[PDB]
């Protein structure tokens, strides 16, 4: 949370141009191509043996949909992320068992999708806001673990 | 060293970065140094604020040490041992601090080859930095 | 990696494990198993209460292994093709894993051989692990 | 992430036999020559320039010994890690800049030196146990981040 109010207003700013139809498939699209064992978790989606196939797939961006409003959830609450995300840090901790240090490549990858997005616009101080951002999230959506 | 396919791309990646290389690269400098402040403690001898020449120089250095490493890319602990030596040895660098450069440089390339960053290049990108990494990294004692 | 220096203590460690390799390699996935639990899936079909069977078996499953890897130093993409093969792309194993086994493989060398287990073996003995984590990883599609 | 009395037995007992003078430097010295990175923070420490040199650091042991006088205390206070480690979290975080990553590190070089001296009495029981009291700690030691 622990972020400039400078660094508050350029995120929100630059979140609200955000396609929240296709940027997060984007993200954890491109999380299973470029990091594939985090595809041991989505075999219930199918076809991810090319990148095209990975990319294409509807689920695969059905689903980045439901992470990326996570995000915006998070954004929105940047004071409360430890209990925004509570449950999730369940379910994907107790319940399915995902690698915390998952959780940090995944925000690397919406950096990327973003940075991809917006080009020279993705500066390197909103880059820096974004970074305590998705850290942020990552470290509370591993809590029970904690 | 790794996948044709990886080789076929990251040559594709920098075949579009020509002499904006040297500029690129200190972008991503200057990207670790302000969202990961902590490298900066690497570096209390430069301007590290913007602009300065010295990270411009800098990712000269560190592009053309990737161009270069880009060349002799099936026997880059080879081709980069006087940088095993320095960065490992010299200066005792902190693998946690190549994976943040390395980040830092995919965002670069990102932010400005758009056509060129496919998930499949970003793949075959990211593990030839995660190897770049490593030799700077497989030799410290 | 793992300097000459390196590839000479892994040896030295090696020799000294000779046909214990079983009950060695066995021992860590037991300890493994136990210590970080989540790691029990990738064995849902394995029964792997203290003493047990498939584990033993399994054990020098990856101790004829290393000894392929060791003997096979400086040919380690190659001499380890199929394995990587297998835990990549059927297995996907996620990386953190190998972090998981090479620690326990490592409590149990030094629980079993204290005078074989110094600082110089052990930081060659990690890395030669770290190193064959990494070719065990890295195929992926 | 807590510990059972099984196990709070075990952690306990088996520490009773911990020489407090000599696992630190052990473990310490490990540390620099397993991932000599860490050598970094500890370049006022003389020499530190091979195995040997580092394991016969009087600096190198002696700090070794506050370091697990560190463990020893807050291994009392399992119910609070995060008050006991509260003024070494700031410390090690704002001061020295350790990256979180190397007190996972430092743990696990525990847990080796542990099984190095008590052999066949380190069992995996006795260091599933030992394991979540590092894993708190590195965590707890995380603490002023996140
Ligand atoms: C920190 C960033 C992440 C966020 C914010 C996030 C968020 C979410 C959310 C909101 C759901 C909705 C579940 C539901 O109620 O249907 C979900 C499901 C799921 N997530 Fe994540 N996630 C993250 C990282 C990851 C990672 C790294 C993985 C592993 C590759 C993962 C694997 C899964 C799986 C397997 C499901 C259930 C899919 C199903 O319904 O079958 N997540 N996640
Ligand atoms: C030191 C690193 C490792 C080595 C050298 C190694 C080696 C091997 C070998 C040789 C096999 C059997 C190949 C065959 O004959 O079919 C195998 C199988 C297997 N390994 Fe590993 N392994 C390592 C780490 C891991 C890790 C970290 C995991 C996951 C936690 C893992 C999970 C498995 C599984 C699930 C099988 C298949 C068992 C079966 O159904 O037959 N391995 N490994
Ligand atoms: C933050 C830590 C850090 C990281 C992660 C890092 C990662 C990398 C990577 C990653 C793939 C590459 C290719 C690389 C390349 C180089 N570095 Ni790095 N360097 C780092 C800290 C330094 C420092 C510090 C110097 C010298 C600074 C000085 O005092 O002039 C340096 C100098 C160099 C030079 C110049 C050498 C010379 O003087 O001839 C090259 C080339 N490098 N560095
Ligand atoms: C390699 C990095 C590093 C790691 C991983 C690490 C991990 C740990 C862990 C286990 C996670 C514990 C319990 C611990 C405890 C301590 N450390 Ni660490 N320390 C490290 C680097 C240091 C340095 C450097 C100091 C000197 C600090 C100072 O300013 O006096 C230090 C000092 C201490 C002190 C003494 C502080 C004082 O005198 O005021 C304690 C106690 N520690 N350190």
């Amino acid at each position: 949370v622990h972020l400039t109010p400078e660094e508050k207003s350029a995120v929100t700013a630059l979140w609200g141009k955000v396609n929240v139809d296709e940027v997060g498939g984007e993200a954890l699209g491109r999380l299973l191509v470029v990091y594939p064992w985090t595809q041991r978790f989505f075999e219930s989606f199918g076809d991810l043996s090319t990148p095209d196939a990975v990319m294409g797939n509807p689920k695969v961006k059905a689903h980045g949909k439901k992470v990326l409003g996570a995000f915006s959830d998070g954004l929105a609450h940047l004071d409360n992320l430890k209990g925004t995300f509570a449950t999730l840090s369940e379910l994907h901790c107790d319940k399915l068992h995902v690698d915390p240090e998952n959780f940090r490549l995944l925000g690397n990858v919406l950096v990327c999708v973003l940075a991809h997005h917006f080009g020279k616009e993705f500066t390197p101080p909103v880059q820096a806001a974004y970074q305590k951002v998705v850290a942020g999230v990552a470290n509370a959506l591993a809590h029970k673990y904690h | 060293v790794l996948s044709p396919a990886d080789k076929t791309n990251v040559k594709a990646a920098w075949g579009k970065v020509g002499a904006h290389a040297g500029e690129y690269g200190a972008e991503a400098l200057e990207r670790m140094f302000l969202s990961f402040p902590t490298t900066k403690t690497y570096f209390p001898h430069f301007d590290l604020s913007h602009g300065s020449a010295q990270v411009k120089g800098h990712g000269k250095k560190v592009a053309d040490a990737l161009t270069n490493a880009v060349a002799h890319v099936d026997d880059m602990p080879n081709a980069l041992s006087a940088l095993s030596d320095l960065h490992a040895h010299k200066l005792r660098v902190d693998p946690v601090n190549f994976k943040l450069l390395s980040h830092c440089l995919l965002v670069t390339l990102a932010a400005h080859l758009p056509a060129e960053f496919t998930p499949a290049v970003h793949a075959s990108l990211d593990k030839f930095l995660a190897s770049v990494s490593t030799v700077l990294t497989s030799k410290y004692r």
